[PDB]
């Protein structure tokens, strides 16, 4: 079984890349696809706690693979299943790790992102 | 001579935060230091802000009533739209691409600006 | 003599009928383009060999943005006017945004940080 | 308010009781040092961690000259005052002249090109 | 309103600058500039000097500074004494720019040159 | 027989390095010593003709291992005209154009280092 | 405070939404009117008592031209807009061109010399 | 440009207020503070010329004060006055008159001028 | 009364437009062949106030306090009687400031009222 | 620092103005100014024009304006076109200052004159 | 050329080695003298016919304070230096303070309002 | 026979007024009509010699009642007989005459010039 790319974070059977570059959520998805990855899908609280403790630049928000659409009236992951118990407000919003919590923000806002690769 | 933690650029005195907050708190913080959320009046002021803000998405003194309303400074004077603001939100911040916008409750670093005066 | 002139505004450089602005710090293509537009300018356009020589020289050894972009690697190089580039000096690399380097003109990503050049007519 | 003041002269940045000049283009150690002296300044000196953090932050991604020199690889680092360096941040390389980089402080020969930072008390 | 500088000249604030493509001695260089209603480069501020140092690239270039002898003061082509902000290197009578700042050489030595004049009519 | 360094000029049994950096003749000597070389000693007119044709930046002057300390090479035998075209005081020699010229040793000039094989 | 403003150009005085200009030497009506027009202004117009009070106070003891004229002694007083004067402050004399004096408003021929006052909206 | 408030006069980058009635130094200083201003300060010859010209024939308080006759004259900033135009009289509070600048008691009544930067 | 002076009872008044020290005020009245104002009654005061027009300025009168006497004296030179100088006493001179007689510093610049 | 204007010249900011003692035709006036390393007066700001109008007293004085014909635009001696801030009266080719502002007359008309040059080194 | 210079400070007029300031409004002798002194100057002094001609010509039709004064009608006219006037141009009137008028030089009391000329060496 | 007005020049049976005010020849005619006079008609060389010796301000040009019209191709007085060489030294087009120096000169009628009005007594 193959190992994580040269300068990516390794946890369980997942590879993470934290961008230094910021853009819209749509443009974030495009950068992960160009990298042969997907936006971050948080499997558990352990994975979240790891990422936060390995970020260092905790003072910036990061897009994740979670968005709210009017068509479904629900929060859906990009994999693409509905979210189960995001501290904020729901309209035409996308999720992002802002501080030590998952926050709902406008999808047009410029934010960095976390790409993930599955092993 | 500007106060401690503040940087002096020409006749202005600037404060670059170390910890992030929302647009309401940021505005309140600057006002307490007899300042306001950063306003750039020329290219030199904007260049300084963009250069020194480093990799910190930081709030500036630009707000909107709605996406269909014009951008205004904290003076309530309308923005000259020289550098158009990205996003369809009500509160602006500086990033590496220029100026972007988010909701009132999002956390970002801030920038306070005041005149070096007496 | 009884009148003095300036040819270009403050911080800009004059070469014949054009005015040039050389950045002080690096930025990505998007901010750089936005900066020039605000000054009623565009990212640096070299019409002739003299204009290109000056840019290459005054920029020191700083990889600097110029106003040449292409939609994709298979698309033609265009100026910010959307007028196609005469391809006199072919651009190196297989990327969408041009920039001056010590070898001539090369290509990078919208997000790469580079010093920039703004240009406008006097 | 009834009067306005400035922290430092034009093109300089004020950080508490100090003023700093960040060059717009690179040069060798000799010209840099001569440039600072002409402005009644010296190649940048940092006295605390806050001053060093400012320099590292505002120098952007430019390898930039500071006021640290040594007689040889076997000699101690000294400031332009000729006061010895406290060696808090050890200097990389086996050369006589210090410059700031993204990793901290490194060294090269008198003749290499780099940006510079001047410093003087307000 | 502005006024574009002439062909082969660079414009910097209220001045106009000519950087030679060929070398000569100080006497020819000074004569060349005078014929264009100019003088060998004069810098009055740090901005003007930064320009000259940056654009001169790697071309050691003549500027309008001379001495009568090693024991005499440096004078501009106006015959106004040098403010000595940037002390000139060497013990020779004719100044020029280099990567180290301003140095000096003999009359007969060949170097490129810089003319400078006010943008005026 | 050993070969010339990676980015040096090769001719006969000599290695040449032409500097892009300029300083006093004393400082030129110091740079050659740091490089484990010496300032240029022109053995014949063939060596000179080669260097000139391999310079490219012919519009600059280059220090050589000849100085008025009369005129002596740094090896250090007295000079024979068989010609330094300029004026003598407290002078050092330099290749200015297609001729050896006497200049002030305090002047900033580039230089040519040489390594013998 | 964090920005500075001006209200009026240099040598002008700001009173509410207007910018008045008080001359330094006297001239005739023709030159005075030409001078104001060149600054995208007109000879002074007062619309309220406050504007007139300011003019009378700052004009000091200088008989100063304003923006009132009439075709003949039997014709009505008009502004430079050609809008008729409300005759609130009656003009003294039987001449065609108005000016402010210590008594209020008086009149003389086109050719007489007086200080002047320009007004334009900010 | 930005017009000065109502009842104020704009002169370059400053906004001036000339009172309509007289009062003691303390109420005048308090009145100016209420308008985010201070008793009038002149920084150049032009500012002083304006004040002298528009002051008309009203003796008017200005920002200069003194701790005692043996103490130096200071602005409301507490910055000492360059004494370009020396103040006449042996009192602690300065006012503008036709002869230049004079001094009187905290309790005497004068007209006043405020000053603030257009900001 | 002279051509441009105020007339009341058997007195002539001149209100100056020019301001100076109390000493210099006395000198101007003497040059005019007059003296500084001596208020005889409340009627005279009420008249002057109603005939001043420029009520927003202070005017020197012929009343001063000297340490030698430790009393307020008129320049005629009778000690003052309350029939009221509202202020503070040191090395002071009296002046009409508003609708009241006030004690001010004699070095202050003020206009004055001469009487014949 | 401050550099004094020559004798009979008046210094206003960075300029030196000369007011003639006698009248002449436009051609001699222009030739006189050239002899003093100057040109027929040019005003660049309201302050310069105010000075000229004030000190010209009651003397109709030649300035540096010309035009090829009534249908041609007004140009300075530089050949730079005039900004037309104060429009010139009359239908003639050569301008002079009067009490009404600026009027125009023929090349052979006798007017007083004003020169002007920069207080430059 | 090379650089441009000023003969005098802003708002001052240069006549040979002297600088002269002309007021924009009238004031008494005391303020006029105080004003000039604050600018390291005095109420105008003319040393030759050329200086006097300039003053008379540029003062326009404004009666203006110059730096001549006398102790009394029976005392000699002195400059602010306390050097006696050469009496080339006799002063009209029997007063202590001199001013320029359209006829030449006249005199009035300290308190009268007039314009004022300052002078100082360049 | 009635006498010349209060401040007019008297010669033979003619009254002269020399203006200090300048305008076009058309506007000069208008000022004379308002004064109940006409522009100057020179009867002889004696009248001219008198006027020149009574002008004083010899450095100015003065309009006279003589103009050239294409309709007649001749110089005509305003009275209005044709002019006779008994000499207008200048150029003829759509011109008006003026006393410039000690000679009658032909000038453009749009030029600003002073004028001489005349009243006949007879
Ligand atoms: C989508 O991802 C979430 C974790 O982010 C996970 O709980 C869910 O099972 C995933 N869906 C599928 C179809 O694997
Ligand atoms: C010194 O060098 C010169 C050539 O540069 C040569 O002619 C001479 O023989 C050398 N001297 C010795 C001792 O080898
Ligand atoms: C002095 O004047 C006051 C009124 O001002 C008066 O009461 C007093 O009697 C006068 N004294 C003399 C001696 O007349
Ligand atoms: C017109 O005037 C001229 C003198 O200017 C005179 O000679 C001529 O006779 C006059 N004509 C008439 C009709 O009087």
């Amino acid at each position: 079984k193959l190992e994580c790319p040269q300068d990516w974070l390794s946890h369980r059977d997942k590879c993470f890349h934290v961008s230094q570059v910021s853009n819209t959520w749509k443009e974030g998805r495009i950068d992960c696809d160009k990298k042969g990855a997907t936006l971050l899908l948080i499997q558990d609280q352990e994975e979240l706690r790891f990422l936060l403790d390995s970020i260092k630049e905790k003072y910036n928000s990061f897009w994740i693979g979670l968005s709210y659409t009017l068509t479904d009236m629900n929060w859906k992951w990009i994999n693409g299943t509905a979210f189960n118990s995001t501290g904020v407000t729901e309209n035409g919003s996308c999720a992002a790790i802002s501080g030590e919590k998952v926050t709902s923000e406008g999808c047009s806002s410029d934010n960095r992102w976390i790409c993930q690769k599955e092993l | 001579a500007c106060p401690q933690n503040w940087i002096g650029v020409e006749n202005k005195c600037f404060y670059f935060s170390e910890y992030p907050s929302n647009w309401t708190f940021a505005q309140a913080f600057c006002m307490a230091q007899e300042a306001q959320l950063a306003r750039f009046d020329n290219q030199d002021e904007l260049n300084f802000l963009m250069r020194y803000k480093a990799n910190f998405d930081s709030w500036i003194g630009l707000h909107r009533e709605s996406s269909e309303h014009p951008w205004k400074w904290t003076d309530n004077t309308e923005y000259n739209n020289t550098i158009p603001i990205r996003g369809e939100e009500r509160f602006a911040y500086l990033n590496n691409n220029g100026i972007s916008s988010t909701r009132i409750y999002s956390l970002r670093m801030w920038i306070c600006s005041k005149l070096n005066a007496s």
